[PDB]
C-alpha cells in the first residue's frame, strides 16, 4: 500500500502530523551533513485509504493505496 | 561620606541584575544568564571598558555556580545602553525606572543590528523544519494542532481544504514568524527551508578557520558553547573505510557560524581559532562612536595560553597583527 | 586565567583531573605543541594544581565533570 | 576666540535634554541624576555645562542637539596655563 519517495522528500513535518500512522523521526542535526535527514515510518494499525496526507506532502512523496 | 548613589549587584535566580539607586531614579542593567552565549562583543562594544568575559566554557556548561558569563563594574558602567543593542542574542536589557527604555535609541543616537527577518507567508508550507533547526528558541510558529501528538487542531480531514473529490488549491493553516529579537543570524532555518521563503542576513562577515591539528582532543568546549551550532567532532570513519587518513579533530561550517566569538573566548588551546569580522549590518545611519566600535570588533584574535595573572578572573585574547 | 580549588580531604589520586585537562593534554597531544605548562600533577595522592598565579586555567569545566566525586570547584570570579 | 561667530554655550539645555549617560550628582549628594554633560544646579555663575569626560560615552548626540552654536568638543584637554 503505502510508499514514500525518498528521493523528493524534504523530512517536512506536515505529512506525519497528520495521521497518527506516520511518524517523522528527525535523526539529530549536525553541522557535519548542514541538512535534514531522517525517516518516515508508516504503520498499518492506524491507516484509511484517505489519501489525504498525498496532497498534504508538500512534494508528491507520498503515493497510497 | 555620602550614601546615595547605591551601587548594587545581585544575582536573582538566572539573572543578574546590576543597579544604581537614588531616591526616585534607578538604573537597571539586567543580564539573562540563561541567553549569555559567552561571546565578546559586548565586552568589545562597551564604551566605557567596564564589561569582562568570564568562566564562559563552564557558566555555560552548568559547572560554576558563583559567577555569570560576563563580569559588569557597575560603578564604571554608564547606563548608555550601547552593550543592550549590540549583543547579537538579546541577552542584556536596560531598564531605567521600571521599563525596558533605550534613550539612545529614542533619541537615534545609535544604529542598531539589521537581522531583517521575513517568512513569506505565501510561500511558507507550516513545515516544522525551521522549528526544529533552529538553534535558539527563535521560531514562533502559531499553527493548529492536527492529531499529530494532540487532539485535532480541526481534523486530519480538515489540514488540507477538501469539499467532502479534490484538494482545493491551497492549505496553509496557521501562521509562522521568526522573534526578530531572538534570532542570531545562523541561517540553519533558510538553509534548510523546504520553499526557500525565509530572509536572514548575517549580521557579521569574515572568515573563521581552524586549525585542527592543534586541538588537544578532548575538549569540545567550543562544539559546547557555540550558539548556531556551526562546530562539529568530524565523525571517524569506519574500518575499512579510512584509507589511511586517520581524521581531524575538530572543524566549523561556515555556512552557520555567524562570526560571534564565543568559540575563541571559550578555547583552551593557543591558537586553533582564527576570527575575524569584516563587516556589520546595521539600519540607522553612523556615529564616530560607532565607527570606534567597528574598529574595535574588526581585529582579528585567537586564543592564548598563559595570560598575565594581574587580570586574572578574566580572559585575554591574542592581537594578530 | 580563573582559580581551581581542590578539596585535598577526598581526593583520592585518581588522575582523572590531570588526563582530562586540556592544557595539560597540550604537550603530548598536539601538532608543534605551543606551551608545555601543566595545571594539575597528582603528588603524594591528591591532585596539586602547579597553576599557582592562575595563568593558564580557562574554566573550560573539562576537568570539573571530570572527577568522579566531585571535589574540584572552579570559580568564575576574579580572585 | 576660535572663530564660531554664532557663539558658544547659552546654558539651553538642549544636550542634556538628549544625553542618555545618566550619573549622580556631587551636588545634591548623589541623591539626583545628572547626565554626562550638565550643571550642578539652575543657579550656578558660569553657566556653561561642563561635559564629564570619565562618564561620556561619546555618542555624539550632544553635538547634534547643540547644533549651530557648535559649543561642544569632546576631544577637548587638559590645557596648562602659567600665571605670574
Ligand atoms: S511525505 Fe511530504 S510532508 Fe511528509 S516528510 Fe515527506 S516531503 Fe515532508
Ligand atoms: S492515507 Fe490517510 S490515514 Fe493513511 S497515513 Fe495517510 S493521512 Fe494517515
Ligand atoms: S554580547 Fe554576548 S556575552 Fe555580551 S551579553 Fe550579549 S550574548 Fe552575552
Ligand atoms: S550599558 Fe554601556 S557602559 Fe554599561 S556595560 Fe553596557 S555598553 Fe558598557
Ligand atoms: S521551514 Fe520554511 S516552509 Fe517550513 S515552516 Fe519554516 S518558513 Fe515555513
Ligand atoms: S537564523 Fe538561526 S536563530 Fe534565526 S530563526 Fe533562523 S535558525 Fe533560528
Ligand atoms: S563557530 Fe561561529 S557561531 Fe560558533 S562559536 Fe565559533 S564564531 Fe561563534
Ligand atoms: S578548539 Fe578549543 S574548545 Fe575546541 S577542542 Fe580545541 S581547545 Fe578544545
Ligand atoms: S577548567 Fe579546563 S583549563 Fe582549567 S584546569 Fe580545568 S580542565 Fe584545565
Ligand atoms: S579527579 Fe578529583 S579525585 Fe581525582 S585526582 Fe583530580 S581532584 Fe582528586
Ligand atoms: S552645550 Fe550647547 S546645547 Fe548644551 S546648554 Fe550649551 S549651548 Fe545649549
Ligand atoms: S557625547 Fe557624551 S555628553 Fe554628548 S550625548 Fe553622548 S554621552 Fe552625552
Amino acid at each position: 500500500e503505502f510508499k514514500v519517495d525518498d528521493e523528493k522528500c524534504t523530512k517536512c513535518g506536515i505529512c506525519g502530523n497528520l495521521c497518527e500512522a506516520i511518524n517523522v523521526l528527525h535523526k539529530p542535526f549536525s553541522p557535519e551533513i548542514g541538512k535534514v535527514e531522517g525517516e518516515v515510518i508508516w504503520d498499518e494499525a492506524y491507516c484509511d485509504g484517505c489519501n489525504v496526507c498525498a496532497e498534504a506532502c508538500p512534494s508528491e512523496a507520498i503515493k497510497v493505496t | 561620606s555620602t550614601l546615595f548613589p547605591k551601587y548594587s549587584k545581585t544575582t536573582d535566580g538566572s539573572k543578574v541584575i546590576m543597579e544604581q539607586r537614588l531616591l526616585q531614579q534607578v538604573n537597571n542593567l539586567i543580564l539573562d544568564n540563561d541567553i549569555c552565549t559567552g561571546c565578546g562583543i559586548c565586552s568589545e562594544v562597551c564604551p566605557e571598558e567596564a564589561i569582562s568575559v568570564g568562566a564562559v566554557g563552564g557558566v555555560r556548561r552548568g559547572l560554576v555556580d558563583d559567577a555569570a558569563s560576563i563580569h559588569v563594574d557597575e560603578t564604571k558602567c554608564s547606563y548608555c545602553g550601547v552593550c543592550v543593542i549590540m549583543c547579537p542574542f538579546s541577552a542584556l536589557a536596560l531598564k531605567v525606572d521600571g521599563e525596558e527604555r533605550l534613550p539612545i535609541l529614542e533619541k537615534e543616537g545609535f544604529p542598531t543590528y539589521d537581522k531583517g527577518t521575513a517568512i513569506d507567508q505565501d510561500k511558507c508550507v507550516r513545515c516544522n523544519i525551521c522549528d526544529d533547526v533552529c538553534p535558539r528558541d527563535a521560531i514562533d510558529r502559531d499553527v493548529p494542532l492536527f492529531e499529530g501528538e494532540d487532539k485535532e487542531g480541526l481534523a486530519k480531514g480538515q489540514a488540507v481544504e477538501l469539499k467532502i473529490r479534490t484538494v482545493v488549491g491551497q492549505k496553509k493553516l496557521g501562521n509562522v514568524n521568526i522573534i526578530d529579537e531572538d534570532c542570531c543570524t545562523c541561517r540553519w532555518c533558510a538553509i534548510n527551508c523546504p520553499t526557500e521563503a525565509i530572509t536572514v542576513n548575517k549580521i557579521f562577515e569574515g572568515e573563521i578557520t581552524f586549525h585542527a591539528e592543534k586541538c588537544p582532543g578532548g575538549c569540545s568546549t567550543c562544539v559546547d558553547v557555540c550558539p548556531a551550532n556551526a562546530i562539529y567532532l568530524p565523525t571517524p570513519k569506519p574500518a575499512k573505510d579510512m584509507k589511511g587518513q586517520i581524521e581531524a579533530k575538530i572543524a566549523v561550517n561556515k555556512d552557520f557560524c555567524i562570526l560571534c566569538g564565543a568559540c575563541v573566548n571559550a578555547c583552551p588551546g593557543e591558537d586553533i581559532i582564527y576570527l575575524r569580522r569584516d563587516s556589520v549590518k546595521i539600519k540607522g545611519k553612523e556615529t564616530d562612536l560607532f565607527k570606534k566600535i567597528k574598529e574595535k570588533l574588526f581585529t582579528p584574535r585567537t586564543s592564548k595560553v598563559k595570560e598575565q595573572p594581574s587580570l586574572a578572573g578574566s580572559v585575554e585574547l591574542k592581537a594578530v597583527s | 586565567a580563573f582559580a581551581v580549588h581542590v578539596n585535598m580531604e577526598r581526593c583520592t589520586g585518581c588522575n582523572n583531573c590531570v588526563v582530562a585537562c586540556p592544557v595539560n593534554a597540550l604537550e603530548l597531544n598536539t601538532v608543534n605543541p605551543s606551551s608545555t605548562d601543566k595545571i594539575y600533577k597528582v603528588i603524594n595522592g591528591d591532585a596539586v594544581i602547579l597553576d599557582v598565579k592562575h595563568e593558564l586555567c580557562a574554566g573550560c569545566g573539562i576537568c570539573v565533570d571530570a572527577c568522579p566525586y566531585d571535589v574540584i570547584q572552579l570559580s568564575g570570579q576574579p580572585p | 576666540a576660535k572663530g564660531i561667530v554664532g557663539g558658544g554655550c547659552n546654558g539651553c539645555g538642549d544636550c542634556s535634554a538628549v544625553c542618555p549617560v545618566i550619573k549622580p550628582n556631587p551636588f545634591e549628594m548623589g541623591m539626583a541624576p545628572r547626565k554626562a554633560i550638565y550643571i550642578y544646579h539652575a543657579q550656578v555663575m558660569p553657566l556653561i555645562y561642563t561635559v564629564d569626560f570619565d562618564s561620556c560615552v561619546k555618542c555624539g548626540l550632544c553635538v547634534e542637539a547643540c547644533g549651530d552654536k557648535k559649543a561642544i568638543d569632546l576631544e577637548m584637554q587638559d590645557e596648562f596655563i602659567t600665571v605670574k
